[PDB]
DNA sequence: GTCAAGTACTTACGCCTGGTCATTACTAGTACTGCC
DNA sequence: GGCAGTACTAGTAAAGAAAGTACTTGAC
RNA sequence: AGACCAGGC
């Protein structure tokens, strides 16, 4: 309650392949779609992948591609996210593996 | 919407499917609905009553 | 935390790995690459450090997923360093590996049996088989007929030693590591190091190598093989040597060395079965962090950039010169003498950088702190945001005495009365009393101060009069209008009442019970928090001046253990000798010798 | 076309349904799953069969009616594994369907599958050597290689399923 | 990370062993005031029989198996015990291992069973002699250590806050202490 | 010395289980001693 | 330059001068009280080098 | 479908290596102080959330008090899990563990 | 207890650039709650009793064309005692653009004082 | 192989409240003015 | 009337008094 | 957010 409830509870979307908090984000829909959590390392460019019509998803850039649609929510402190961030531009990989996969 | 409260949170398939005959979704459609009435699924059961009757008959 | 969002995955383990330049560009969001922050009228320029790309930045929409600065979780990018450049976390052991190995046949310099008795020996410590490992030792110039077949037994002696543990039930396929198993491991890789660098001739093919100098950090140097020993080098039939270099030397001491560092690098059995390379000691690809994480140094006027963006501006800079001093090689002897001479002058320079990157003190140059010591120290990120945290919820105020409370309460004022607050879910059983708490209102004792919705939604009743706030209260207890949200109900924030737990606390917590649970009893007059004279032993805490802490939990594991658990009653006993800690000290004693005395009727 | 998944899903459980656990995992879980396509599955799910809850002791049978459920440790809620028979309508390519008419247009065909799912055939799709009259008073008919209107059923090849939006709309072409 | 497990086997968090029985004897300190103060448990047994209530508990507890035991124990090691620790052949392990002390009634300490009938032998005084020890080997099963207690941060609490009672021709004190 | 013990783990490769609480606390689990050392189960009437 | 060393205490030298340490030599007077501000005039320090340090002598 | 069903099988064949069964389980037979705390915090979420109550309310507003109301009665529907270092655990029930 | 606080309007300009910002009140309907504490030329009246909320002074901006208050930044209520008017010293003369306001607070001795 | 000493990196009580100051040289440019 | 000298201006570039282990280099 | 200074227990 003291350390995690009550000072940086957030509830941050996890990538369950890649083990990675702070890689995926959320998708740009279209008109009547509503949008998808989706990740960018286990994901493919969509001229990379020559489809099934539904794990098409695409950026705020118009960089529509097909990959990562296996992704969920767990309760992290922000702060983990940041530690990733810091790990990262090291280049140390932190793998969060969750356990219903 | 979409939420833990709404969605399953992991969703697996168990075993390959296999296709059903007209006899098998009648028999279904006529044991869904009686295990239902017997709630905003109203306007699905609306629906179901739709495919229900399109195999016995015709609209 | 609402304890009516619950979430469904955890965290079972973590792991550590290297990124590998192949990921951290499918990873990113955009490369950047002009050394220039934000231009005129503060707009962050497209290719720079703060970038639409990488997070929406100070009202302005994000342009890889298109959300505000609420919402928008942060994105990574990349540079693309020209040359292949030492990452100073791992330049020790690339300096170990730099040496103790052939520059003739790109084996290491000792026997390949006796490097082969090392991966047999750390296989075998993958798995849970530290008494195994000493038994291979018993497996026992001289000719390749043998060594061939001494390779041979003491490779099928472990594979009959892992498929007997594996199966009398000792060790999974993932293998048993235990910590008297790390002592060994770490216990047999140093006498590896140790072993690889004491090596005159490589016992592969006899001949010698140029030894290696390191002047410090950033630069490498092969030394002068001597005259003495370069008649070694014509019977087998000071150079500050590149960074591109050293990576093609130990690419290929990897390849023909692979069976052996897939045990070193790994303390559990290796699933996966990925190769170790040397390219995962080098850096060809710095991540910038998101630019939420790098937002720039706001204080009125006084606007400055974050300590990264000066740092990752001399990479960027120090990367375009670079690629302008190879743009005279397209064009080509002294416009070759002299673009050279500079062209390895910046080379140094861009190590340098992401020296300082990562580290500011392994960077020649008071100087700006790197990512390594965001982390290290008291005011670092483990001890002072990780181990410890600011909380919300919670109090600080002087203490004054109080008799007349139960001796497992404590007297809190009414100022924090009204702030700190407690989310009740309605039930059929709270609506008569939590009824009057909503139209009491934020500011009269007992009250509430929000109602949160079934939806999430959030309400305050800071801005409200009384007929306003009536009307709240009967839709209080009311059937859900979506099915989605059907199985919630609304949660009143009401103020703490005389029912309620509170965490108190005096620094320093030298023993647990410096850190009590009390019960509340609200007094109606003070600000100062007010305590029991029994209390005074525990805490260590006189009034002259002491402030101490008061938290307040948020949930019913939470008040069900400040309650039961961590209670002052259960305190009475301290757990270092077993003598009590509470009871009464001044007035009360010297009370008890006159009450109790013989001349008292 | 409709197929039987057998699926096992993780799902929730609220505090009022700790007497019914398996009349809250159908009004949580299941029944805002009916009538609605699910990516996991394959198409439009119709309906569901035969629940059951796997039991948290594997010491205990399947005959026993008392069974445990895993409460989160932060929040009230029970987490559990299902097993249940998903009946699912699932179209494919290639495949060929019987369309009810809904919408006579210009430029798209706008039909019924089953009563229920909407589909559509567009104008390109639509060989040339066809004819569409108008309907000048109030949305005619159009006029095939019989010289006669079409009407009633029109079985096309499935062409493309879009499944994005709200409801799934099923592209048809008219080459064999 | 160390705590006592419900091996009553106090141990580090990632598994690894560091003691197989709390200080050898698995009973916290915050309960072993008056476990050894037999003469203030005497006058007061009818109050503290209304706590530790013996009858009620019989049913869920095993009392035939560790009273045994602890009997061919006792009388094994008053027969020897005057050759010293390299000599014993001890044949018997103490009862307080080879039983679950927080289970089998009787399951004690040896210096609580040798204090225990050395004051049950000197003073012989209605409360009669089995209905006493019958109530102390209640009062030590109830103050056996819970599993799950945070030992480890409680063993570094109980040096850490003495030392600074210190404060606030040889070494002696917080020097001795870092050395 | 963070990221001297930061190396050590990544150059083994090494996978920790979150036991200790330091561990948990990092991460944001419950921690592993006291109440956090059992899970609570509940007990459905049907099936 | 003299205004800076008054509001901030550093000791900005090229040609460092015989003190050991180079911050904190000037400190607001408080008017907090008269005997406080009689104090800040008769008060003698050490230096900040002996601050930081852990010996007792 | 043939991926996940091994998996399953694996997930569910170990957890039932680690169950100890009912006549073979060795821990102590009263609840602890953590066990108490745990039972009476995880059962107040649940009868704050409109959990059915098995207990008569004699004018209880605090879902802390209701909870320890149902222990006095032995009538909370929850499980103990104790885990073992192994990994493996046993399974107590409120009911069959006696208090203090 | 006096506490002095010193309000400066020209910290956000340089070398001869007109002056946006002017100490009174403009043309725009701006809300006449404000004439309780403050006077026809922006600045509080003396010996006003401020609490937290209420404005110290009105200035007119140009920029935004909307007279925009400062207001009193402490939760612990006050009395207004003296208003400067701290006028720049340059050889073409200006309008004013600082100005000194202490308040007075009554720290009657309430318990968990130390004495 | 070897002990050997020099060198290099590493920590050094907990919490809380105020207050202040914070880039400098210079360098090229547009404009001001004295001039013939 | 317009030329060139200065005085400014805003512009963009450089900033000597604690105790422990681990390690390489070091004679022999 | 830092550095320094002044303090509280
Ligand atoms: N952890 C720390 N605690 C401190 C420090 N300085 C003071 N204190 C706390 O403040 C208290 C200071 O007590 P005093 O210096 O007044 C000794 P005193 O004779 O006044 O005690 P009494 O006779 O009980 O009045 C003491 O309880 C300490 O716990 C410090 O630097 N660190
Ligand atoms: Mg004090
Ligand atoms: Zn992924
Ligand atoms: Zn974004
Ligand atoms: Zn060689």
């Amino acid at each position: 309650d003291r350390l995690l409830n009550s000072s940086d509870y957030t509830q941050a979307s996890v990538c369950r392949e890649c083990g990675s908090i702070l890689t995926t984000q959320q998708s740009v829909p279209r008109i009547g779609s509503i949008s998808t959590v989706c990740c960018r390392r286990c994901s493919m460019r969509f001229e990379d992948a020559k489809i099934d019509d539904s794990q098409i998803w695409e950026d705020g850039q118009g960089n529509k591609f097909v990959g990562g649609n296996e992704t969920t929510t767990v309760a992290i402190p922000f702060v983990l996210k940041y530690l990733d961030s810091e790990l990262s531009a090291m280049g140390i990989r932190l793998r969060y593996n969750v356990e219903p996969k | 919407t979409a939420t833990t409260l709404n969605t399953p949170v992991v969703i697996h398939a168990t075993q390959l499917p296999q296709h059903v005959s007209t006899d098998e979704v009648l028999q279904f459609l006529e044991s869904f609905i009686d295990e239902k009435e017997n709630t905003n699924l109203s306007s699905s059961i609306s629906q179901l009553k739709r495919i229900q009757r399109d195999f016995k008959g015709l609209p | 935390m609402d304890i009516s969002k619950p979430v469904g995955s955890e965290i079972t383990s973590v792991d550590f790995g290297i990124l590998t330049a192949k990921e951290i560009r499918n990873l990113s969001a955009k490369q950047i690459t002009n050394p220039t922050v934000l231009d005129n009228l503060g707009h962050p320029v497209s290719g720079g450090l703060y970038d639409l790309a990488l997070g929406a930045f100070l009202r302005n929409l994000c342009s890889t997923c298109g959300l505000d600065e609420k919402f928008c979780p942060g994105h990574q990018g990349h540079i693309e360093l020209p040359v292949p450049c030492y990452n100073p976390l791992f330049f020790n052991q690339l300096y170990i590996y730099l040496r103790a190995s052939c520059l003739f046949c790109h084996h290491f310099r000792l026997k390949s049996v006796e490097v082969h008795r090392y991966a047999c020996k750390l296989r075998l410590l993958q798995y849970g088989l530290i008494d195994e490992s000493y038994k291979l030792d018993e497996i026992t110039d001289i000719s390749s007929t043998l060594l061939n077949e001494l390779k041979s037994k003491r490779s099928e002696y472990v594979d009959m030693a892992i498929a007997k543990a594996l199966s009398d039930g000792r060790t999974t396929e993932r293998g048993s590591f235990t910590a008297t198993v790390n002592d060994e491991r770490k216990k047999l890789v140093h006498e590896f190091h140790k072993k690889l660098l004491s090596r005159g001739k490589c016992d592969n093919c006899g001949m010698f190598s140029p030894k290696f100098r390191k002047d410090g950090f950033t630069k490498i140097f092969e030394t002068a093989l001597n005259e003495k020993q370069i008649t070694n080098n014509r019977v087998k039939g000071s150079t500050y040597i590149l960074s591109t270099e050293v990576k093609n030397i130990l690419d290929t001491v990897f390849r023909k060395e692979q069976c052996v560092l897939q045990y070193v690098f790994h303390s559990r059995p290796n699933l996966s079965r990925k190769l170790v390379k040397a390219d995962s000691f080098f850096m060809d690809v710095l991540v910038v962090p998101p630019t939420r994480f790098r937002l720039p140094s706001k204080l009125g006027e006084e606007v400055h950039e974050n300590s990264q963006n000066q740092l990752l501006s001399k990479v960027l800079t120090t990367s375009l010169l670079i690629r302008d001093l190879n743009d005279d090689l397209s064009k080509l002897l002294e416009d070759r003498r002299v673009i050279f001479s500079r062209l390895m002058n910046a080379f140094v320079t861009i190590q340098n950088d992401v020296n300082a990157f990562i580290d500011s003190t392994k960077a020649q140059g008071v100087p700006i702190p790197g990512v390594k010591q965001a982390l290290e120290k008291k005011e670092g990120l483990f001890r002072k945001h990780m181990m410890g945290k600011r909380v919300n919820y919670a109090a600080r105020s002087v203490i004054s005495p109080d008799p007349n409370i139960e001796t497992n309460e404590i007297g809190v004022p009414p100022v924090f009365a009204v702030k700190l607050t407690y989310p009740e879910p309605v039930t059929a059983y709270n609506i008569a009393e939590l009824r009057q708490a909503v139209i009491n209102g934020p500011d009269k004792w007992p009250g509430a101060t929000q109602i949160q919705n079934e939806d999430g939604s959030l309400v305050s009743l800071i801005g409200m009069s009384v007929e306003q706030r009536k009307a709240l209260a009967n839709q209080l207890l009311t059937p859900s209008s979506n099915v989605s949200t059907h199985t919630l109900n609304k949660k009143v924030y009401r103020h703490i009442k005389n029912r309620d737990v509170v965490l108190m606390n005096r620094q320093p917590t030298l023993h647990k019970a410096s850190m009590m649970g009390h019960k509340v009893r609200v007094l109606p007059n003070e600000k100062t928090l007010r305590l029991h004279y029994a209390n005074t032993g525990a805490y260590n805490a006189d009034f002259d001046g002491d402030e101490m802490n008061m938290h307040f939990p948020q949930n019913e594991n939470a008040r069900a253990e400040a309650l039961n658990l961590a209670n002052t009653d259960s305190q009475y006993l301290t757990p270092t000798s077993g003598s009590p800690v509470r009871g009464l000290i001044q007035d009360h004693i010297s009370a008890g010798v006159w009450l109790t005395s013989k001349d008292s009727f | 076309c409709i197929v039987r998944v057998p699926i096992a899903l993780y799902v929730s459980l609220a505090p009022m349904y700790l007497e019914n656990p398996l009349q809250g995992v159908m009004k949580q879980h299941l029944n805002p799953l009916v009538m609605k396509y699910n990516n996991k599955v394959g198409g439009v799910v119709l309906g569901y069969e035969g629940l059951k809850i796997l039991d948290a002791d594997p010491l205990s049978k399947e005959d026993t009616s008392e069974k445990l459920i895993k409460i989160t440790p932060d929040t009230p809620f029970g987490f559990t594994w299902c097993h249940v028979n998903l009946y699912v309508w699932q179209p494919q390519v290639g495949d060929v369907l019987e369309g009810y008419i809904f919408i006579q247009s210009a430029s798209h065909i706008g039909l019924l599958i089953h009563d229920a799912f909407n589909a559509s055939i567009k104008k390109n799709n639509i060989p040339v050597d066809w004819t569409f009259v108008h309907n000048d008073v109030e949305l005619g008919h159009w006029v095939d290689s019989n010289g006669e209107p079409i009407d009633g059923k029109l079985r096309f090849t499935v062409r493309n399923v879009h499944t994005t939006g709200r409801v799934v709309s099923v592209d048809g072409t008219l080459i064999s | 990370g160390v705590h006592v497990s419900y091996d009553n086997s106090i141990r580090d968090a990632d598994g690894t062993l560091v003691q197989f029985m709390y200080g050898g004897d698995a009973i916290d300190i915050t309960k072993e005031s008056h476990m050894t103060q037999f003469e203030f448990c005497l006058d007061n047994y009818y109050a503290l029989l209304k706590k530790y209530n013996p009858s009620a508990l019989i049913e869920h507890l095993d009392v035939e198996s560790a009273l045994k035991y602890s009997k061919k124990t006792l009388k094994y090691r008053k027969k020897h015990s005057k050759e010293p620790h390299y000599k014993q052949s001890v044949k018997y392990d103490p009862v307080l291992a080879k039983y679950n002390p927080a289970k089998y009634l009787g399951s004690v300490s040896e210096n609580f069973q040798d204090k225990l009938e050395s004051f049950l032998d000197k003073n012989s005084k209605g409360v009669n002699e089995k209905k006493f020890r019958a109530l102390m080997q209640l009062k030590y099963m109830r103050s056996l250590i819970n599993p799950g207690e945070a030992v480890g941060i409680i063993a570094s609490q109980s040096v850490g806050e003495p030392s600074t009672q210190m404060t606030l021709n040889v070494t002696l004190g917080i020097p001795r202490l870092r050395e | 010395t963070t990221c001297q013990f930061l190396t050590k783990a990544v150059l083994d490769n090494e996978r920790e289980q979150l036991d200790s609480p330091s561990a948990r606390i990092v991460v944001g689990k419950l921690n592993n001693v006291g109440t956090g050392s059992f899970d609570v189960l509940a007990k459905v009437p049907n099936a | 330059k003299m205004q800076y060393f008054l509001s901030t205490g550093n000791l900005v030298s090229q040609s460092g001068l015989d003190l050991q340490q180079v911050s904190g030599y000037t400190v607001v007077a408080e008017k907090i009280n008269f005997y406080r501000f009689i104090s800040h005039f008769r008060m003698v320090h050490r230096g900040s080098f002996f601050a930081q340090l852990k010996t007792t002598t | 479908p043939e991926d996940f069903q091994q998996h399953e099988q694996i997930r569910r064949k170990t957890l039932k290596e680690k169950a100890i069964p009912k006549d073979q389980r060795a821990t102590t037979p009263y609840m602890t102080k953590y066990e108490r705390a745990r039972i009476l915090g995880t059962r107040a979420l649940q009868i704050s959330m409109n959990a059915p109550v098995f207990v008569d309310l004699e004018g209880e507003t605090d879902p802390l008090r209701i909870a320890m109301k149902e222990l006095a009665e032995k009538k909370i529907p929850l499980v103990i899990r104790r885990y073992l270092p192994d990994g493996s655990f046993e399974d107590w029930s409120v009911e069959e563990l006696i208090v203090d | 207890m006096y506490k002095t606080e010193k309000v400066d309007l020209a910290l956000n300009r340089n070398r001869g650039d007109p002056i946006t910002q002017h100490f009174g009140f403009g043309n725009d309907e701006w809300p006449k709650e404000w004439l309780e504490k403050l006077d026809e030329d922006g600045l509080p009246y003396i010996g006003t009793y401020v609490e937290e909320g209420d404005p110290i002074c009105a200035y007119f901006d140009d920029t935004l064309n909307k007279t925009k208050i400062k207001t009193y930044h402490s939760s612990e209520p006050a009395y207004i005692e003296e208003v400067n008017l701290i006028g720049d010293e340059s050889n073409k003369f200006q309008e004013l653009q600082t100005v000194s306001i202490k308040y007075r607070i009554r720290r009657t001795p309430q318990i968990g004082d130390k004495f």
